[PDB]
């Protein structure tokens, strides 16, 4: 397929892990009784085992020759659930961290004393902020735009260099 | 001050003789959540509909136009709605009731503004109401009359929906 | 409850041990019911 | 100085009777540390989609849109079997309406930047329904207390729903208690796992 | 000092336009109370959304029932897609987008009337209750208060 | 007729046993000064009373149904629709099924909507000033000064009475498993 990548549902390599998978655990299990509870845990990790496998076979993921889901990160839309799209789930978390965070030190700074609204949080506030994050995006864009994200150079210090 | 149709509730607050049909009956306290103009509009607009749903029960049990008898089937009442929609019957009506309505949407409107009386479509061809007394009786008729059509209405159909015999059928048989 | 023992809650070890355990707790109950998720499902 | 709503603990502040539903009631002292004008826009907000939420589990039971996909009478298969394309247009049309209807002050720290801003007045008012003053503690009031036992209606429902695969008019009509068998509660770590 | 989740700027040091509309208590039929232009309330208020809204649900009408009725010999008449209304001039473009392409109940097997819905697709009231009485009942119907008295009498 | 300080007044106990409580004052009728467990201080006495007297008016109607259907009375037609025992539960099982609980349900509950809830809210909020259980009914008139001493407490004591007695009437026909009279 990609890359020279065969579905992992069709890979004969994908289905010899499963199956060794597998009989790692039938073997472990063959030295226990049924009803027994190592023999009861065994079989559900037998069970999340086949599952699995089952759930990656379907999922559109290619193998290689190692019988090991590869991932296609080249930006293409059939693949983009393996990094395109967990890669936009994360930024928004990022942002929605960095936002939080930039907003409650905005915050502190004017505060009668900054440094004690950093190790002793104002957690009222600080969830308020935490409530800000969901529209980052948008209340970043605004901020930079109406500049108060980027201060100018001359309000920054630098080495004399 | 308390109501002359429920004498141990309060008068309504929003019901005045002026207005056509006053009872002082508003228990449930409508007119205060609503616009009274528009409940006035609504009622006339019922009463005005079911008014003549009431007399075309009477008037398809009594008789029927030519040709209809091969469209519809034995059905009638609710029972016609389904096979006069297949033909353009219904559809036909629907249009140009609904194209009045736009401009009762309209209308409606000029009445919440205040600039005209409820239900008032100016509509006297042959003349009846020329005296003011007459105008007045006139529409104390039209209201009693509209509330009642509701009411018949109503039971004719729920009439339908329990024996299928229809107004004038139920009269005769039962 | 007594006010200097919230601000005692709401210093920084705390609240980060507090606030990365709860981070970390649904994290292993989302890797519980809905284990192997190496791919967002599409 | 004594809540009525709980005689034993002390009236909390941020409470003064003044909000429709101020019946004294916050033992755990929220309004004391969450300003009571967002809690009650989150009240109010809570309560009026547990309304539409209530009202449309046993709707949904009764009445359906045409078609196989909106044909499931339990609420909770609705979800699955309602077409994604149209639960998506949904959500993104909650947005729009929450970024509009906010008039884009829709964070804690913006929403109520206009004075003027009231906790759950949103201008929603179509039919001027509010336009008699005289209503409008009843109706305030009224609102409050219906969002709030649909609050707890519909929490019910769905858990009702999740013991037994059973939609409410029909689980109060054919109704069958619990066997305790199965839904049992907890035991991830009681057995140690598995 | 700042309250938490108070929703003032200034409270959490951020920036705020500091311009604060005053609001009209006007409300339009479709729309919501909020500072509006001048003169935007009278022209396009209730009067303007109601009127429209009837005006687009009368245009409605013949929308729902967009077709090309086609009468036989005999007095029946076909209905057929506005598709098969080929235009002569547009070269290769024989099928001509139509009505139907920006309301297309039939692809999507609404079939709409009118008044909505339609005899094909109309909407499915069922009695949840299925016939049976609230107490009181046999072995089909174990009502909630039928528990009730099972639990009383056991 | 009033007669305070005897019956329906300050000063009053039926039951000496229980003490007179300061909350409740003599104005409501059939005051006897019975509140052994002062609900006259928290509850909001207007609806209590208003409450008091429909449950009485429910009862008297109960009391003189049971005994005409106990006695085997009955309208023409009605035995063959409905069960023919004269047991009261199984006479209401018999109601329900043909549909005369629910037309009598569907307009008791219609009046409560429309008439009882108005009046009730407006007692309580103060819009009318009506005297609980007031429904502007007196037909065949016996009001006036009747009405304030004498008829508001026979009304309330027959009322109580009736209470007592269709309680007593149903666990009566439960435990015995048959019909009084
Ligand atoms: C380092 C080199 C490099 C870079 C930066 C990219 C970057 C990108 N590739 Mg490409 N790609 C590369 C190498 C590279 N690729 C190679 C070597 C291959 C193998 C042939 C591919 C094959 C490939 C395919 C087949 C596709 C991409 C697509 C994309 C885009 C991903 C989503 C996006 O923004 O669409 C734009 C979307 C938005 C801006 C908003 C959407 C929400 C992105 C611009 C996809 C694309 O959109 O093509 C333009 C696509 O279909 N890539
Ligand atoms: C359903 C249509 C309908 C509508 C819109 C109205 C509307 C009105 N009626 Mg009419 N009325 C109707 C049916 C209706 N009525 C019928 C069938 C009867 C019984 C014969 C009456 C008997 C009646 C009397 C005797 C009086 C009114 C009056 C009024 C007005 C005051 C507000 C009110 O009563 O509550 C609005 C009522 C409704 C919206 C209908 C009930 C809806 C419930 C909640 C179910 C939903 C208002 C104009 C009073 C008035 O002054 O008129 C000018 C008055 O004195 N009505
Ligand atoms: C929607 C109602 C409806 C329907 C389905 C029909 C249908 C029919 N009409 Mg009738 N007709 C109608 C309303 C209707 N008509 C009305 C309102 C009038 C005015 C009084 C007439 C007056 C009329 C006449 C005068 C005649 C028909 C005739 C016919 C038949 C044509 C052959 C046909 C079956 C003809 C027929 O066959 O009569 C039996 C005929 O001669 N129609
Ligand atoms: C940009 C406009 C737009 C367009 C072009 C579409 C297009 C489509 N929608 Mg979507 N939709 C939109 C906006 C839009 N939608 C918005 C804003 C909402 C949220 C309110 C939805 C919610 C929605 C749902 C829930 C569903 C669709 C479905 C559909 C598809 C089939 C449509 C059909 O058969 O219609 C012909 C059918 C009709 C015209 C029937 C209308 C039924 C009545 C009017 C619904 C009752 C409305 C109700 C009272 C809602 C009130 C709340 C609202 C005012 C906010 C089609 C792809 C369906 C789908 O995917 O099926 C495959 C589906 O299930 N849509
Ligand atoms: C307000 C209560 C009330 C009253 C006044 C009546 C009055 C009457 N019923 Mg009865 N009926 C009632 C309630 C009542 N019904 C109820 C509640 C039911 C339903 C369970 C019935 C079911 C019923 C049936 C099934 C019949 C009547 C009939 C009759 C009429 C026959 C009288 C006659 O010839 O004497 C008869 C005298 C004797 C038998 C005594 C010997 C009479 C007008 C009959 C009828 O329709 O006649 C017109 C009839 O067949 N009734
Ligand atoms: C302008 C609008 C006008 C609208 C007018 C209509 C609306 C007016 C307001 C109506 C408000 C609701 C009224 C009821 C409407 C339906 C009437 C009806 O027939 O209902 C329908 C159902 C009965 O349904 C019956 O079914 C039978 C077959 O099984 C019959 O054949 C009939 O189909 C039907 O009568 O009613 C009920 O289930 C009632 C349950 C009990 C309700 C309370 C009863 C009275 C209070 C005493 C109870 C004490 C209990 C103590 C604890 C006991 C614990 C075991
Ligand atoms: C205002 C909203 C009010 C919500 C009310 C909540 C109603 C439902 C609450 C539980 C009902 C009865 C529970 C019996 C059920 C019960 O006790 O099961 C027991 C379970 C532990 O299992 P065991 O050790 O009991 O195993 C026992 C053996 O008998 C079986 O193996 O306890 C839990 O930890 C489960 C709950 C998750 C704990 C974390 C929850 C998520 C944390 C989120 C942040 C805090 C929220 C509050 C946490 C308490
Ligand atoms: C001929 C072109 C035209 C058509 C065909 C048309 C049809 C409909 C329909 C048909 C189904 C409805 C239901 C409807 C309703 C509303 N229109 Mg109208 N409308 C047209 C023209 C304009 C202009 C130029 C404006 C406007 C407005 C509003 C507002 C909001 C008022 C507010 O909320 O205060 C509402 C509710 C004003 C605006 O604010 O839009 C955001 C505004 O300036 N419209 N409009
Ligand atoms: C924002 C927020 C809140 C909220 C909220 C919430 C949760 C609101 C939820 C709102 C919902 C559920 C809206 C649903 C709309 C459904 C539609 C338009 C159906 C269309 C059917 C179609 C087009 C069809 C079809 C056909 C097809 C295709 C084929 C056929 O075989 C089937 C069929 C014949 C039917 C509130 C308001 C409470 C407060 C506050 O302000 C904050
Ligand atoms: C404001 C505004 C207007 C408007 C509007 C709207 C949309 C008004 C709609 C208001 C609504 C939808 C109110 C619904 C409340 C539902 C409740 C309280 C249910 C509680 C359920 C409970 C307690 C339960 C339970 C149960 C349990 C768990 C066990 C179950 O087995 C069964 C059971 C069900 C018994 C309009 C648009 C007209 C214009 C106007 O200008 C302004
Ligand atoms: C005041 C006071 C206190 C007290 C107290 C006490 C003792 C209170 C007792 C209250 C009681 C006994 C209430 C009983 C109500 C019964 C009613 C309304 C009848 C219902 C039947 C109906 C409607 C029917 C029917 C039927 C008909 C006719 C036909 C049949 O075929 C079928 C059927 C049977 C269904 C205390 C001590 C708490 C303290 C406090 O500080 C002061
Ligand atoms: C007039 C439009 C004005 C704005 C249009 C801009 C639209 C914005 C993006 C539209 C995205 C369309 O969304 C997409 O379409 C329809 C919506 O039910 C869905 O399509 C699904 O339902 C349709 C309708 O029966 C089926 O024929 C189809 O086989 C099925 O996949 C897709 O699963 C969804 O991904």
């Amino acid at each position: 397929d990609v890359a020279g990548l065969t579905p992992c549902g069709e890979s004969k390599e994908f289905a010899r892990r499963l199956d060794g998978s597998v009989k790692k655990l039938q073997t472990r299990l063959s030295k226990y009784e049924a009803g027994t509870p190592p023999a009861l845990a065994l079989q559900k990790q037998i069970d999340k085992t086949k599952n699995r496998f089952d759930r990656y076979g379907k999922a559109g993921l290619l193998c290689g020759t190692d019988g090991l889901p590869h991932l296609i990160t080249d930006g293409r839309w059939t693949h983009s659930g393996e990094f395109v799209i967990p890669g936009l789930l994360f930024l928004y978390v990022a942002g929605w961290i960095g936002w939080v965070g930039r907003s409650y030190v905005l915050f502190a700074r004017t505060a009668d004393k900054p440094t004690e609204k950093e190790i002793i949080i104002d957690v009222p506030v600080a969830l308020s902020f935490v409530s800000t994050g969901f529209i980052w995006p948008f209340s970043a864009f605004k901020e930079f735009t109406s500049g108060n994200l980027i201060v100018p150079a001359d309000e920054i210090t630098v080495s004399p260099r | 001050a308390m109501s002359e149709s429920v004498p141990f509730l309060k008068k309504p607050e929003a019901l005045d003789s002026s207005m056509a049909g006053y009872a002082g009956f508003d228990p449930l306290g409508l007119s205060s959540i609503a616009d009274i103009k528009f409940l006035q509009e609504s009622e006339i607009k019922h009463c005005r509909i079911a008014m003549l749903a009431a007399a075309g029960s009477i008037a398809q049990d009594i008789f029927t136009f030519p040709g209809v008898s091969k469209v519809v089937g034995t059905a009638k009442m609710t029972g016609v709605h389904d096979v006069l929609v297949k033909q353009g019957a219904m559809g036909q009506i629907l249009l140009w009731t609904s194209f009045l309505e736009v401009f009762g949407t309209i209308a409606l409107l000029e009445t919440l503004d205040g600039k005209r009386a409820p239900g008032d479509f100016k509509f006297d061809p042959l003349g009846f109401s020329k005296n003011a007394e007459t105008a007045k009786r006139y529409q104390l008729s039209e209201i009693k009359n509209g509330r009642l059509a509701m009411l018949a209405t109503g039971g004719m159909v729920h009439g339908y929906f329990i024996t299928g015999k229809g107004p004038l059928e139920l009269l005769t048989n039962f | 409850m007594d006010s200097n023992f919230l601000k005692y809650l709401s210093t920084a070890p705390v609240l980060f041990t507090v606030w990365l355990s709860f981070t970390a707790s649904f994290i292993i109950e989302a890797n519980r019911f809905f284990p192997d998720m190496l791919y967002f499902p599409m | 100085a004594k809540s009525k709503a709980v005689p034993f603990l002390s009236q909390p502040e941020a409470l003064d009777g003044s909000m429709a539903g101020d019946v004294g009631f916050d033992p755990f002292g929220i309004s004391s540390v969450i300003d009571i004008k967002w809690l009650r826009e989150s009240e109010l907000k809570h309560g009026r989609i547990c309304m539409l939420a209530a009202t449309g589990c046993l709707v949904q039971e009764v009445v359906h849109l045409p078609g196989p996909a909106f044909s499931q009478k339990m609420a909770l298969n609705a979800w699955a079997a309602a077409p994604r394309g149209g639960m998506i247009s949904i959500l993104v049309a909650i947005g729009l309406i929450e970024m509009i209807s906010n008039r884009f002050a829709l964070t804690a720290t913006d929403m109520f930047a206009n004075p003027n801003r009231v906790p759950g007045d949103l201008g929603f008012d179509p039919l001027s329904l509010g336009a008699n003053p005289a209503n409008r503690a009843r109706f305030e009031l009224s609102e409050v207390i219906h969002g709030r036992a649909a609050m707890m209606g519909f929490s019910g429902m769905v858990h009702q729903m999740i013991v037994s695969k059973q939609a409410p008019i029909e689980q109060l009509m054919h109704f069958k208690a619990v066997d305790s068998s199965l839904m049992k509660l907890g035991g991830a770590a009681g057995n140690l796992g598995y | 000092d700042t309250t938490g989740f108070s929703g003032v700027p200034s409270q959490f040091a951020r920036p705020e336009s500091g311009v604060y509309p005053a609001e009209p208590t006007e409300q339009t039929f479709l729309g919501m109370r909020g500072p509006r232009a001048p003169g935007h309330r009278e022209n396009f208020g209730g009067k303007h959304t109601a009127t429209m809204l009837a005006i687009a649900a009368l245009l409605w009408q013949p929308v729902s029932e967009a077709g090309m009725y086609r009468m036989g010999a005999d007095g029946a008449l076909t209905k057929s897609s506005f598709s098969n209304m080929e235009v002569p001039g547009f070269g290769n473009m024989k099928k001509a987008p139509t009505i139907e392409s920006l309301f297309p109940f039939a692809k999507n097997g609404f079939d709409a009337s009118p008044a909505l819905f339609g005899k094909g697709s109309m909407i499915v009231v069922e009695d949840p209750r299925d016939g049976c009485g609230a107490y009181a009942n046999s072995g089909a119907c174990h009502t909630f208060l039928d528990e009730i008295g099972d639990a009383l009498k056991k | 007729l009033w007669n305070e300080g005897k019956i329906q007044g300050k000063g009053v106990s039926v039951i000496p046993l229980f003490p007179r409580p300061a909350s409740l004052d003599g104005t409501f009728p059939g005051d006897q000064g019975f509140d052994p467990f002062g609900f006259s201080s928290w509850v909001n006495m207007k609806f209590v009373a208003e409450a008091e007297i429909k449950h009485c008016r429910l009862a008297m109607l109960a009391f003189a149904g049971i005994m005409v259907e106990s006695a085997g009375i009955s309208f023409p037609g009605a035995t063959s629709v409905l069960g023919s025992s004269k047991n009261i539960f199984e006479i209401h099982d018999k109601a329900v099924a043909s549909g005369a609980m629910g037309q009598i349900l569907l307009w008791v509950s219609f009046f409560e909507v429309v008439a009882g809830v108005p009046a009730m809210n407006e007692m309580l909020n103060g819009e009318s000033s009506r005297i609980p259980g007031y429904y502007a009914f007196d037909p065949l008139g016996q009001g006036k000064g009747d009405k304030m001493g004498r008829m508001q407490l026979s009304e309330i004591q027959n009322g109580r009475l009736a209470m007592l007695a269709v309680s007593g009437i149903v666990h009566h026909t439960l435990i015995t498993g048959k019909g009084p009279l």
